[PDB]
């Protein structure tokens, strides 16, 4: 990680095509903001467990 | 004056009561063969359908 | 008299904010969810127009010789006449206040006289009965007449244009957001967006009865009884 | 001689009829047209005044 | 007196929000579903026709000697004669307003002399009895009849023209669409589905619950007591 | 008065929308589930015929000597005689109208001098019991005798055809559904469709609720009180 | 002769309607305007008194 | 009597202290969300100058012949005439306090006479009628007149300025940062925020509540009995 | 990922196929928008997980 | 007993029009007895209606 | 002085009684074609529709 | 009947206004030929 949003690491590229990836219903209705956040908030785990696995 | 028997039924009996002679009108409409005069093409078109024969003033 | 212009910030602020279309200024709403944010405010003003009596109109309607059954749609008004569904118009309506099509119920009708006719009253010549609710079937067409019919109404309908002005009470606009919320919250069909939907739903009847409980609307009346002096009683 | 009216038991022209002497329709879930709609009428003079 | 077309899109933004069928401009339905929704709002309106009397029509039925019973239907009438299924025809209808198979309930028949006659009355000659809703059993078919039959209507049967016009009291939008929300959440027998089925027919009688606590639909009624003056009482 | 290809339809866009059998165009169900449909309906209108009073009809019973007990079933009739169970015909039906073996419950008979007999009177010669339902006992088979039996009946059987046309009110069409949904999905043994037969046969007694709270089905009854005038009381 | 009314029963101007004679409207939720809207009386005099 | 910018460091402390646009110094609100919050505070004032009789004006109306509804807009007043809706100006405001569009309900109008006219009176020739509550139904424009109308008001609308000054009792702003928290929480649609907003409503109300059992906001009426000499009573 | 819905990656490509997967039932009923989202936010968790473990 | 509401109704935004015709109808009979004079030049479209014209006529411009 | 049938409507009514004379001022300037001066081509374009001949004093 | 005189003077709102305008458009040229009877023409009369 690169210790900012959208950064040339591997947790920030994970972390930030994930987001990118809600948002896409988000703009779409189908989601209020709320749950939109909520969901991004539990990724962190998934895309930190597994960035490290990536890079190493 | 308002009648009370209202307005359009005085209307509709006073045509009803004259349907007679309006029968009259029509039966010599119909059985004696008429010719009528014409301005152009869609005026003849335009006839009705007892106007056996016609005659377009051009 | 706000504008449907600023209708569509205020909301994108208060009550849809979490939504999606809501522009990255805030302080507008995407052209996607326009039509929809619109099908909304519309049907909130017919509900709010409903319950209270907050826009009472009278619109005069002509007598035309053999028509009994007057119904009181636009497509029979003088400056909205249409040709193809209305043989002859009898509503009267100026250029700048055209007949809107928006009779809800139907109060109390005058004469071109003065003479009060009375309403569904099966007993009672001199009465124009409603065979459904936006028409009129007057029994007999006398000459030279006319009716003002004094009806409970709607706002007039938003066509999407910017520019038209709204016509509500300031005291009811926080139940009006809390309506679009409602609306808007339930189709998304999502556990956490229903529960919001009830949320917004059930606050709306909470205004509508903080403005029935303090006559913010004009809902209590008082008339004089005129009824005493006639039936005798020096 | 000062009738109360609940807010929102009659409606709208349902009012009118009743203060025409036509007969009414009132919602039930608000009450009863003969507890509420209240008459008032003269007090009862206290037995300690006489 | 909005469109089947409007119904449409007014639909697809409000109730019919999460639905699949709905286009990729969300303000129309696609056309596989639409079979399914005119299904719908077809059954909703009998319903809200039903419990309100929302539409009052009459339609004369002339008498036919040695024809005692008398079915009200569309086969039978002029403008819509079936001669596969009906010997002669018996109502009358005008060309502009056709006989549409509408007769929910019979309310009061009238005479081509002006004498009203009872219905249902065992004891009662000059008796029209019903032995079926949509029929009639007058007993003595005089010379040179007919009867005004008024009676309870439903709205004539939406085919699935987008340009058909439909009769609904604006207040009561926000029943049909919470009943074909009803209707379309139920099927899909899903249990997120199913919860959202309940809220929005538990809200189909909430607003039919206010439309009848306003008088919004004319259910209130007041008539002169002429019993009074006839059972003597000077 | 609808068709049951129209029933079949309608059935597999509100009732039977998740079912099996449903078509690839989602307008009609699949013929291997037909059979199952059609026993639903056909319990279905049994039942709602069977609560309100819905289909009231009378066949005229000749006498023939020596015969008292007069079961009303279709084998006794004239145009549908049966000679292998049956020694010979005496109800009377026209053959555009034959006897449908369709007796619920027995009202009213009279006779052919226009005699009222009673009904299941222990102490009173002149009357005709009834030892089970469809059935009739006279005691007392006169010469030249016929009976006008005043029944309730249930819609005639649905064979199967898709051209039968189905005698039911429009108002009582979204109780024939919930009835069809609570019989198919009971059926399933599975908890999720088990919680939505439910669900559906409750509806279906809150619409036949709403039916019985608003006469749509006929069931209000006034009588001329004529046994006044005979106990005395000028 | 000191009236008491409820704090909430009578809004604005229904209390001007009530205080003028002309017909008023209250709100149900609060009470009835003939237990509430207490017209006070003289107190009963004691029989001991007497 | 605040100005909104202190207003805007008050919420910034009390209830929107954990809401993003918190500046950095925790003291104000940054200028992306200020168009939200100003949103809310005149929503916010607008329902606490509606249940509590909190600014009572009265703008006179004078008469123009030929007109009988006189809207009290600001289109019409004379500081503030708009050519371009209004054909004349007919209210009358000084410079230094222009009409602001702040009607809510109107109370009581008196004349140029000194003549009281009745609101909504349909036995009162003499009587104003208001036909929506920010309208005026004169049915007799007669000359020389005018129309001091005491109308319940809202706090003049807040533009943005932040040297607006803001007409609150000292008492009562603790219950607009508590509808302030409301309208943002409620917002985010979030478990944690909507369980916020539920008790800064709520607590809204109990404050409400605290200002009505205390006779804080001037709720209390009484006056002198005229009506006793009047109606005789010696 | 490519930090973008339908990127070419492999936790984009899983995660669009999925989605492309369950959008066969949303878009032929069987299923409203709001339950079609659920489940394609909860697929994010075994997508970043399968992608990973394909990649290496 | 005022029907001004009705005016209202109808000639409510244009009754300055009417009341600028009532405060002339002195104006307007004095012009319409000025124009029975024929004190003005008439307008006249070809010879054939120059004969067309009152017994009073006293200018005439023809066209053409 | 204050009319009781209402301020606009006695004048309305007024202008009513004298739509007789308006109406032979109307015809008389409708039927005699007239010619009127004008000073510009504003005020020329600002001409009533039964205004068939004009001149403008430039 | 009210509504009939309304209706009436409303029916003819263009025709009034047609007719107030020209007379405050009133600029019709008199011929005169004199000056004796040009210096006798009222004050409204321009253009001679």
């Amino acid at each position: 990680t690169t210790r900012v949003v959208g950064g040339s690491g591997t947790f920030d590229a994970l972390m930030a095509s994930a987001a990118a990836h809600l948002k896409q219903e988000f703009k779409e209705g189908r989601i209020t903001g709320g749950e939109y956040t909520k969901a991004y908030i539990a990724i962190v785990e998934t895309c930190m467990g597994n960035a490290t696995q990536y890079l190493l | 004056v308002d009648k009370v028997i209202g307005n359009a039924y005085a209307v509709v009996r006073a045509v009803y009561c004259n349907l007679g002679n309006l029968k009259l009108l029509y039966d010599f409409l119909n059985t004696y063969g008429m010719v009528l005069g014409v301005k152009s093409e869609a005026e003849l078109k335009k006839l009705n359908k007892l106007a056996k024969y016609a005659r377009v003033y051009g | 008299m706000r504008k449907l212009s600023d209708v569509y910030k205020v909301l994108a602020l208060t009550s849809l904010k979490s939504a999606g279309f809501i522009t990255d200024d805030k302080v507008n709403i995407e052209a996607w969810g326009k039509p929809e944010v619109l099908a909304h405010i519309n049907e909130g003003l017919t509900r709010l127009h409903s319950r209270f009596v907050l826009r009472t109109n009278n619109c005069i309607v002509e007598m035309k010789e053999g028509r009994t059954d007057y119904p009181l749609l636009a497509r029979y008004s003088y400056e909205r006449f249409d040709p193809a569904k209305a043989p002859y118009p009898y509503i009267m309506d100026t250029p700048q206040e055209p007949f809107q099509e928006d009779v809800i119920k139907i109060l109390n009708v005058y004469d071109s006289k003065g003479i009060r006719r009375k309403l569904n009253d099966d007993h009672d010549k001199n009465g124009l009965f409603t065979p459904r609710p936006d028409v009129l079937q007057c029994m007999w067409p006398r000459h030279f007449e006319a009716l003002n019919v004094l009806y409970q109404a709607k706002h007039p309908e938003l066509t999407g244009d910017e520019n038209q002005e709204i016509d509500l009470p300031e005291t009811l606009y926080s139940a009006l957001e809390n309506w679009v919320g409602y609306r808007y919250h339930t189709g998304l069909n999502t556990e956490g967006s229903t529960a919001k939907a009830a949320e917004y739903l059930q606050l709306y009847e909470s205004i509508c009865g903080e403005v029935v409980d303090f006559d913010l609307a004009n809902g209590s009346m008082s008339n004089t009884n005129v009824l005493f002096e006639k039936r005798g009683w020096v | 001689g000062q009738r109360a009216y609940p807010k929102g038991m009659l409606d709208t022209l349902n009012r009118r009829r009743f203060e025409d002497g036509l007969d009414y329709e009132y919602n039930p879930q608000t009450g009863n047209p003969s507890q509420a709609i209240i008459e008032h009428k003269f007090p009862e003079l206290p037995q300690s005044a006489i």
